[PDB]
């Protein structure tokens, strides 16, 4: 098993998924398409702020 | 492959494989059909030559 740790802008979390591109889908981290573990992913506006 | 999933486009071209598939299935069990009646008009044919 392996853990990443980032930080997004809102609305594109949508596009971290097995295929579909963006901004920070394209130029930053892609998810490949045979995807087997998945995403952890909450609402962080308490700390990085 | 233009605009959809990777994954759903999967899916959708597994139900696509599948009907041109089994448009072939249906052909060949035709032509065993009838590959089954011509032999039993050429064990005929040698039998009246």
């Amino acid at each position: 098993v392996y853990a990443d740790s980032f930080v997004i802008r809102g609305d594109e979390v949508r596009q971290i998924a097995p295929g579909q591109t963006g901004n920070i889908a394209d130029y930053n981290y892609k998810l490949p398409d045979d995807f087997t573990g998945c995403v952890i992913a909450w609402n962080s506006n308490k700390l990085d702020s | 492959f233009s605009r959809l999933d990777p994954p759903e486009a999967e899916v959708q071209i597994d139900r696509l494989i599948t009907g041109r598939l089994q448009s072939l299935q249906t052909y060949v069990t035709q032509q065993l059909i009838r590959a089954a009646e011509i032999r039993a008009s050429a064990n005929l044919a040698a039998t009246k030559m």
